[PDB]
DNA sequence: CAGAATTAAGCAATTCGTAATCATGGTCATAGCTCCCGCG
DNA sequence: CGCGGGAGCTATGACCATGATTACGAATTGC
């Protein structure tokens, strides 16, 4: 759990052990996109674009990746909304729901969940815009990803479009389910059943299946 | 009206629309907005069965279904291939829908459009115009595709734009960054409708001072300070960085007909947009001709896995999101696809393309002045580097020095250039316009106006050299044929592989042979046995090799035998010899000889020990008429590669034609592939089956073959391997040929269709008309049906250092014994792509070293060993101690890819640290070159581990440090077992190579 | 030659040893088969030595 | 030219893809006591698991010792203090222990091979495992062409209820007791020998395996001396027409039971030798140990069928006699009426329709191979040396090229006895053209 | 002879034999040393025989327990 | 000689080749014996009364005292 | 004819081992008589053991 | 209202590097095994 | 006089190191 300065508007960004062999990388990475990246109005505070850098990776077996973070109100950590007005966390609690047979809830986060890192590719987008820091996170995301899919058993993927590149974003062989989005149209990511096909994924590395249930909050 | 279609290209996202850029007789561009919608087939009592109603069906008639599904059947009864012929109905929707049981799903709708509707993507058409609705100026909308596109009028020349481009940026580091590097040049080449090729280059203002920029203006050179300032008719223009990108911006904006860059997509355009959006936030904006939706240049990355191993993925090619018809083309992907070179950096690709053999008029102290014409080298390669000669800055002479020109003078049938080369005694030199041969970084660290001006230069030189690049491999020729042939978009041509390009015209032909494949069960993969090679007579020919090639070979055998999964009638297969020959009597009495072959192949299951697959030749398969069609293409092609003069023009009609060489050995290799839908593993199996027993026959034919008397008589009998023919048999065959040729043929070689016929004779002039008689006589008698073959070449001093693996001097058929020999090797050092430069220059010296000692015959194996050798040792004792030669003659190279089995492959591996390290990042299907590196304070290494961990992966910036080597002990392990295999007395030879390398030498078996 | 017929009762021994060495050896453990096979290279060393006393004299 | 996207990904997230890698895990699990065929299908989901997620957890298998010793704890030699509770006491017999996999085809402990075995008994065990989806596998054995059900190892339900439902659908079970053990008790030899009296079993049982009902795993338990008993001579008797179970008889009398032909190959029994055999009082058991000879493989087949009689060969795991082959075998394969000729053989398979079915769906070779009682992998061989002259799918003439082959004994004998293969072959090929 | 439980005095009855033959090989040589140096004149062809086929039974009997695995 | 070391360890190293000899006599006597041959022993048992009564006077004329 | 022989040839190696013996008699030293002393009994036990197997018949 | 949209030619044969496997040899425990001395 | 304690030699099986063989995959090309 260790500090590293940067010269821009993240002053201090808070690493777990964990991630400790990519920060020289990342912050070298940093210091040279982030003068560009924060002319522009992210839907991420710059001051909490690295709270998933605090989880540790040891125990983490699954990493649930989305490519950037919501257009507007994003909180920092991926598939989080406290008003719950995000129509993709509403369609992972839809398919948590129809998994864990759970129909009582207020909300879904997937940072609660033991053994799942809710991952952002892209730590950060333009206000009201999708993959518009695609350029400036690139570098950061691939040293990022490489980074977690040395310690999780199984990455999923929220997106068939945007993770397509993904098997050469990354060049360590992790179980990679590049899935559909929940905001994708004709409601194919209520058609898939994927977060079972984690936890068979889990169970052929012989680890512990994730509970789903975790995620709910009551 | 009259158009020609330049491009096809689709909108997405609301209302989905299919676009056409078109261009007229006078000129104007004129785009027809077509409806894109989906194309499902199904059949008439399916089409009923569809509760919701389709947008439009239309109907394509009975056609007949094939369960193209491989059952190995033990007894000899098998179930007739499905045949049910249904009337089916082409079901068209607007929005993707989910169909059971629907057929012929392997198409892309945009081939279902260009066939049902008939247009073919490479055609011009006289548009029937009330169909035509007009949206706005430019653009139309047709509803009807058929009734508009009706006159398939012939080709009319057009007025096509284009668009070429480098960019220059400026590195302190290694490479460029986009957030902290600013853009110093960007260099364009405006070829716009009225024709006037346009050559700008945008310079920076803020990299220089204001007493530079004042300098620059008094020196011509433009400044400007806004978009309505900026002249395309200057050649030099200074200007600040945001008005280059506007610039930049608007250009790319531009509805050109093709804007083309050298790795462009992945550094240059990229680089544009990402600095745009920085400097300013602007993004380039791509507008659809009807202006309903546009999208900004965002470069995607497309990433092909491969096919064998493990599936990892392969090659990285980037392209461009464009809407407005443009073909954003990155001739870095293209010439990935289509060359095979040691790397496809600019100036590698430079040096293979426009290398000119030139004559020297004058001598200087420090200025060397060729003269290059058609005297000099091939009809057309002195106007190819004459025009790249127009902007080129640097030439390398003999592929080892670089040399800058002087003075530029463009001739009427050739090029004039003084170079900057010190004084060499020969008189003609290979000229390249490879390399620079500069420090790009250090003129970065010192810039001043002069500095500007130079790589100002060499952008321009880079960006015109995209166009050179452009008409030398003809890629607006290439691009207009494949959408012809492939029936795909001129954007879409390259940028598939081999199994989509099929479909096009598998499509085109489906349709028109009335016919639907179709599978029920999985499709199974099983090992079969590819064509047959025969080991070398011997290592030495001082006596004369006949080269005999078949026309298709594999496509030959396909259409001969009616080799397709939907004519495969059946597979018997037995375990044991009984059920063998039960089937193999019952087989001829069922299956007659000429209507069904049977082809007797090697088995898929350890357990069975026949395999016979049978092939119904009444109704002919799609696989081999789709054969005819690229077989006539390719002959097409190859007869006007006959009527071109030009070397560029023979370029270019040479690789036509080997394209759709390669694409009809694609038709053979998709039945070999399990992942195609054309997939027939006993198609593929008894095509190399039938292949095997072709070169058998035309190898034991040939072999212990007499010419007597004007008589060629040939050892074996001149049947049908297959079945009894109506052809005489006879081997005793009546020539044109004079009475005194007594001269003896045997084969001394097989490559898969290429018997290597040595003739007793030495004579060039008598063995090539004779060989033409033989190849007239084989194509006559010996062969049958479609199965011909062409003498291409004699083979003199043929070195073959083991199978696949040969050097010699190519005398051709039109090539007489006065003209001179084409030096042809094949798999060896010189070709193969992992050898580094020096090894290639000492197998070729040590090649011409070997072969005058043993054509001179004065001097015995032994000591011709003892001297060999002891000049290697000297050679490279000399090499590892005085290190001359430079690191760029020790660079190997090999494709990036993630096809690995292993998790910790160490290529993997050290690509991987490369891109961590360095601000290259190695794309996938890049070709990096790499070489052996250690510390120089380690001496000579005997035994030889962890040679991969020595690897360091070299950069054109890269500069090797004074504390590194070169690892020269692998290199010189390499070339020394090379050198051993060609030559005799082992035992020295492995007391050599354990005394310098501690290892016993690899030697060939024959 | 009471060599002789000392030598002949030794063999006669011996080939009653090595057929009940084969009625054994079917199923001799690892230990056994090796303490064996020591005894039967004592054997070989011991008839060289008794060879080369035939043979040199 | 996006619109294809990047890369092109498969539908991993859909359910059928699901039920595959479920399929996979399930497969996984079941590795050590799955067949040849599932041991394919599981390297299938393994690699098509690879192509469709960059990595899984398992790997591909090139070999898998089939072994069930997870669920089977070791054997104790020596008594021991059974604890309170109920338990179910079932006999391990002396054959070869054959397991049944989930995909309905059985499976060969120590060598994973596929046996194949009559059509009823196989229906009979594929209705057991629809009865029961938590059946890991059943137990079986295969001692003098008997195939009885050991044991029913499930995750869920009991073997004793599995019992009586097979009994039912006519596969062949012990008969065991269930019963409570009252205090701690010294498991001794008494017991056991009143606990092998009360399984009323007349096939040879070689030891106990009791199941707690508290703990699903199971232990065998076995109270022998090891004896080293000299060989009088080696015999075979028959327990089915054409089909031989090798027997050691000792030089005092008593018989020592041999489980299979391979058994008495591996360990390698010759005549006037010493055999490892366990001890009991009512009858004598071979271990299962390799022989220490030097003697190769094929010699010791050498041996033994020179021992035995030249017209014996080596079918599978039974010893098999040649013999004038006629009608009557055909018909005693057929499972149908003796028959005087083979018109009204070709009558009575129009008759029974199922028969015709038999004799529809497999080949003539196959059939005729069946008939008179060849091996598979030996007859291959030997047709594999064989040139065959024939009219109308019928051996006129028959001739081999390659002697290596009939170095082997097997192959020999059925070299001696091709003449009645050729005769059958010609009589089934007759058959299978009247009938069709 | 029949029916032995274990191999182990067996076989120790088989090596305590097998000592007494090596004793009585070395002994039956190292009189044949003191017979050849007493100087009488001997003819050994039938004595090379019988270690001839003293040879071959030894080499019978040690290749059925030479090697494991 | 000087300390009649070497004598001692000579003398010693030689009699237990005797005693093996000796004991090879007895072993392929007693293989002659069990051989069934019919043997007379009386010039052995002559040879072998004087090597014992030889003995038995060294024996006498080795003494410590 | 050669056991005979073998058994001469050993009494006139212990002829030449007694003279030996009787000439180094004058000093022998209390240690290496008492050694050559047990020598001597296991020498009377061999060749009474070899007297038993003469004398058995 | 908050992305998806399939491709993908085969095998033969050589070379080279790496890693598993095996032949050969060196070394080390280890049982035979045999004698020296000794003490009752 | 007879067997136990001790010590030294000596083949002999097992283990380990070194180097040669070979399967095995990548890289390449010929086809
Ligand atoms: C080049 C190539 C060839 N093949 C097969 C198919 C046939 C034989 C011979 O083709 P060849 O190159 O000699 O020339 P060929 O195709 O026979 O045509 P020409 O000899 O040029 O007329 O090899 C293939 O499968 N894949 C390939 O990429
Ligand atoms: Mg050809």
């Amino acid at each position: 759990m260790n500090s590293v300065t940067i010269s821009h508007a993240p002053y201090t960004i808070t690493y777990h052990d964990d991630w400790e062999p990519v920060m020289s990388q990342l912050v070298e990475f940093y210091n040279e996109v982030a003068s560009w990246l924060l002319r522009d109005e992210t839907s991420p505070i710059p001051d909490k674009f690295f709270i998933q850098l605090k989880q540790p990776l040891r125990n983490k077996r699954v990493c649930v990746c989305g490519i950037d973070p919501y257009p507007k109100d994003g909180t920092g950590v991926p598939f989080e909304s406290p008003n719950f007005t995000k129509k993709s966390i509403k369609e992972i609690a839809s398919s948590i729901s129809r998994l864990t047979g759970v129909i009582d809830y207020k909300g879904y986060n997937l940072n609660i969940i033991d053994g799942v890192i809710p991952w952002n590719y892209y730590l950060s987008c333009k206000l009201g815009e999708t993959k518009s820091h695609a350029i400036y996170w690139d570098k950061i995301s691939k040293l990022l990803l490489q980074h977690i899919t040395k310690h999780v058993s199984v990455l999923y993927c929220l997106g068939k479009t945007d993770f397509s590149n993904i098997r050469a974003k990354l060049e360590s062989p992790v179980t990679t389910i590049v899935g559909y989005h929940p905001a994708a149209r004709d409601h194919q990511f209520e058609k898939d059943r994927s977060f079972e096909i984690i936890n068979v994924l889990l169970e052929l590395d012989n680890k512990t299946p994730i509970n789903w249930a975790q995620g709910f909050i009551y | 009206m009259d158009v020609r279609c330049i491009n096809w290209f689709e909108s997405h996202g609301e209302n989905r629309f299919l676009y056409l850029k078109s261009r007229c007789r006078n000129g104007e561009t004129v785009f027809i907005r077509f409806p894109h919608y989906f194309y499902y087939v199904v059949t008439d009592e399916i089409y009923q069965s569809l509760s919701p109603p389709p947008f439009n069906a239309r109907p394509m008639g009975k056609m007949r279904t094939i369960d193209i599904d491989e059952t190995i059947s033990y007894n000899l009864d098998i179930k007739d291939r499905k045949c049910s012929v249904a009337d089916m109905w082409l079901i068209e929707e607007p929005k993707k829908r989910s169909i059971q049981n629907a057929t012929m799903d392997e198409f892309f709708n945009i081939s279902w459009f260009y066939i049902s509707n008939g247009i073919s993507p490479d055609g011009c058409y006289s548009l029937d115009e009330q169909y035509l609705t007009k949206i706005n100026n430019g653009c139309y909308h047709c509803d009807d595709p058929r009734n508009c596109f009706a006159k398939e009028i012939p080709r009319f020349d057009i007025p096509r734009s284009y668009l070429f481009l480098d960019i220059e940026c400026h590195f302190d580091k290694k490479f460029p960054s986009v957030f902290i590097n600013p853009i110093s040049h960007t260099s364009y080449c405006y070829i716009d409708l009225s024709g006037k090729r346009l050559l700008f280059t945008l310079i920076n203002e803020e990299m220089l001072t204001e007493q530079e920029i004042q300098e620059a203006v008094d020196r011509g050179c433009l400044r400007i300070q806004s978009l309505m300032e900026m002249d395309y008719e200057r050649e030099l223009v200074l200007c600040s960085e945001i008005v280059l990108l506007r610039i930049a911006k608007q250009l790319l904006e531009l509805t050109f007909d093709y804007v083309v860059t050298f790795n462009g997509h992945n550094f240059d355009l990229r680089y544009i947009t990402n600095r745009l959006e920085l400097l300013t936030g602007e993004k380039i904006i791509f507008r659809s001709p009807d202006k309903k939706e546009a999208v900004h240049l965002c470069i995607y990355e497309r990433n092909q896995s491969s096919h064998k191993g493990v599936c990892g993925m392969a090659n990285t090619t980037f392209h461009v999101n464009n809407n407005n018809g443009t073909i954003f083309f990155d001739l870095y992907s293209f010439i990935q696809k289509s060359e095979k070179l040691d790397s496809y950096k600019l100036d590698s690709i430079s040096k293979n393309a426009f290398s000119c053999m030139g004559k020297v008029l004058n001598r200087g102290v420090r200025e060397m002045t060729f003269i290059g014409d058609d005297t000099t080298d091939a009809k057309g390669k002195a106007d190819t580097f004459a025009k790249v000669l127009t902007t080129g800055n640097y030439v390398t002479v003999d592929e080892d020095i670089i040399c800058k020109v002087i003075r530029k003078d463009i001739l009427e049938n050739g090029f004039k250039v003084v170079l900057s080369c010190p004084t060499l005694p020969n008189d003609i030199y290979k000229l390249s316009f490879g390399k620079d041969d500069i420090d790009l970084a250090q003129m970065y660290k010192d810039y001043n106006l002069n500095i500007a001006l130079d790589m100002a230069r060499y952008c321009i030189h880079d960006a015109c050299l995209c166009q050179y690049l452009w008409e030398y491999y003809g890629v607006e020729t290439k691009t207009d044929a494949g959408a012809a042939t492939y029936v795909l978009p001129q954007s879409m041509v390259f940028e598939y592989r081999a199994s989509t390009i099929i479909k096009g015209p598998l499509l085109k032909l489906l349709l028109e042979t009335k016919t639907i494949l179709v599978r029920s069960e999985t499709k199974q993969k099983f090992p079969y046995e590819g064509g047959k090679v025969f080991a070398p007579k011997q290592k030495m020919f001082s006596n004369n090799v006949l080269i005999f090639d078949y026309n298709s070979l594999y496509p030959n055998v396909c259409i001969f035998g009616n080799l397709s999964p939907e004519t495969l009638v059946g597979v018997v297969v037995s375990t044991n010899r009984l059920e063998e020959e039960i089937n193999n009597q019952l087989l001829l009495q069922k299956y007659p000889p000429p209507r069904y072959i049977t082809v007797h192949c090697e088995p898929r299951l350890p357990n069975l020990i026949s395999e016979i697959a049978i092939f119904d030749r009444s109704i002919e398969g799609t696989i081999p008429r789709l054969l005819r069609t690229f077989l006539a293409e390719r002959a097409r092609y190859k007869k006007m590669l006959k009527q071109a003069t030009s070397s560029t023009e023979k370029a270019i009609y040479d690789s036509m034609q080997y394209t759709y060489k390669i694409v009809a050995n694609s038709v053979y290799g998709l039945m070999g592939f399990r992942n195609s839908a054309l997939y027939s593993y006993a198609s593929a199996k008894s095509c190399t089956s039938i292949g095997r027993r072709m070169i058998l026959y035309l190898e034991s034919v040939l072999n212990g073959a007499e010419l007597s008397n004007g008589m060629l008589r040939f050892a074996n009998t001149l049947s049908n391997p297959f079945y009894m023919d109506d052809r005489d048999i006879n081997p005793i065959v009546k020539t044109s040929l004079p009475i005194d040729y007594r001269f003896r043929f045997r084969s001394v070689y097989g490559d898969t269709d290429s018997v290597f016929t040595e003739i007793d004779s030495q004579d060039v002039d008598k063995s090539i008309e004779i060989a033409k008689e033989l190849e007239r006589l084989i194509n006559s008698r010996v062969l049958f049906n479609n199965f011909k073959i062409e003498f291409e070449a004699v083979y003199k001093n043929l070195i073959m250092q083991s199978k696949k693996k040969y050097t010699t001097m190519k005398y051709s058929a039109s090539s007489n014994s006065k003209s001179v020999p084409e030096r042809i090797n094949k798999g060896t050092s010189e070709t193969r792509r992992d050898v580094s430069k020096f090894h290639k220059n000492m197998i070729k010296t040590y090649k011409t070293r070997l072969s005058e000692m043993l054509s001179e015959g004065r001097m015995n194996s032994n000591q011709v060993c003892i001297d060999i050798l002891r000049s290697l040792e000297t050679d490279l004792r000399s090499e590892f101690d005085s290190r001359s030669s430079p690191l760029e003659l020790f660079m190997l190279s090999r494709m990036h890819h993630s096809n690995y089995k292993s998790a910790d492959n160490p290529n993997m591996y050290l690509v991987t640290e490369y891109n961590k390290n360095n601000p290259e990042t190695i794309e996938l299907g890049e070709r990096y070159y790499f070489a052996y590196i250690c510390p120089a304070n380690v001496p000579w290494t005997k035994k030889l581990v962890n040679i991969k961990t020595y690897e360091t992966i070299i950069d054109r910036s890269f500069k090797l440090g004074s504390n590194q080597r070169i690892f020269y002990e692998v290199y010189f392990k390499r070339l020394t077992s090379e050198i051993v295999n060609l030559l005799d007395n082992k035992v020295l030879c492995i007391s050599f190579f354990q005394r310098m390398f501690g290892s016993r030498p690899t030697f060939y078996e024959a | 030659s009471d060599l002789k017929v000392a030598t002949d009762n030794i063999v006669k021994d011996l080939k009653k040893i090595i057929t009940r060495i084969s009625a054994v050896s079917t199923v001799l453990e690892d230990v056994q088969a090796a303490g064996i096979s020591r005894q039967f290279t004592s054997m070989t060393k011991a008839i060289t030595t008794l060879s080369d006393l035939v043979t040199e004299g | 030219m996006h619109h294809h996207h990047h890369h092109g990904t498969g539908s991993m997230t859909s359910s059928a893809d699901l039920t595959n890698l479920k399929e996979l895990l399930s497969l996984y699990k079941s590795l050590r006591f799955s067949d040849s065929v599932a041991i394919e299908k599981y390297n299938s989901l393994v690699e098509w698991g690879t192509s469709t997620y960059w990595k899984i957890g398992v790997q591909k298998v090139t070999n898998v010792e089939t072994s069930i010793s997870d669920y089977y704890d070791e054997v104790k030699n020596k008594p021991f203090n059974i604890d309170p509770g109920y338990y179910i006491f079932l006999p391990v017999y002396f054959g070869s222990v054959f397991i049944y996999s989930k995909g309905k085809n059985m499976v060969e402990l120590g060598s994973g091979n596929s046996f194949q075995i009559p059509d009823e008994i196989r229906s009979a065990c594929n209705k057991v495992l629809d009865s029961d989806n938590g059946i890991d596998f059943l137990r079986f054995v295969l001692l003098n062409n008997r195939w009885i059900m050991e044991d029913a190892i499930s995750k869920y339900q009991s073997p004793v209820n599995i019992f009586k439902l097979a009994s039912e659908y006519g596969l062949n079970i012990p008969n065991y007791l269930e019963i409570e053990i009252e205090e701690d008790t010294l498991f001794d030899d008494e017991l056991y020998s009143i606990m092998e009296r009360s399984f009323d079993d007349t096939f040879p049982k070689i030891s106990i395996s009791y199941i707690k009902l508290g703990e699903l795993k199971r232990q065998v338990v076995d109270f022998f001396k090891f004896s080293f008993m000299y060989i009088e001579s080696i015999k075979v008797d028959r327990i089915g027409d054409n089909i031989f179970i090798p027997s050691v008889i000792t030089k005092s009398g008593k018989k020592i039971l041999v489980k299979d032909v391979d058994h008495l190959i591996r360990s390698k029994v010759r005549e006037h030798t010493f055999v490892k055999v366990k001890k009991k009082n009512t009858f004598s058991i071979l271990y299962d140990y390799d022989g220490n000879g030097t003697e190769t493989r094929g010699e010791v087949i050498k041996r033994i069928i020179d021992t035995i009689g030249r017209d014996y060969y080596v079918n599978g795991k039974y010893f098999s006699k040649v013999g004038i082959a006629g009608l009557k075998q055909l018909t005693n394969k057929l499972d149908i009426n003796e028959c005087a000729t083979v018109d009204e053989l070709v009558d009575e398979i129009n008759k029974s329709g199922t028969v015709k079915r038999k004799i529809k769906n497999q080949s003539v070779f196959d059939l005729s191979r069946e008939c008179l009682g060849y091996p598979e992998a030996d007859f291959i061989t030997l047709v594999n040396n064989m040139r065959f002259k024939i009219e109308n799918c019928k051996v006129v003439n028959f001739n081999i090229e390659n002697t290596n082959c009939l170095n082997n004994p097997s192959i020999e004998t059925i070299y001696g006895n091709f003449n009645q293969f050729v005769s059958i072959f010609n009589t089934v090929t007759d058959v299978k053209k009247r009938l069709f």
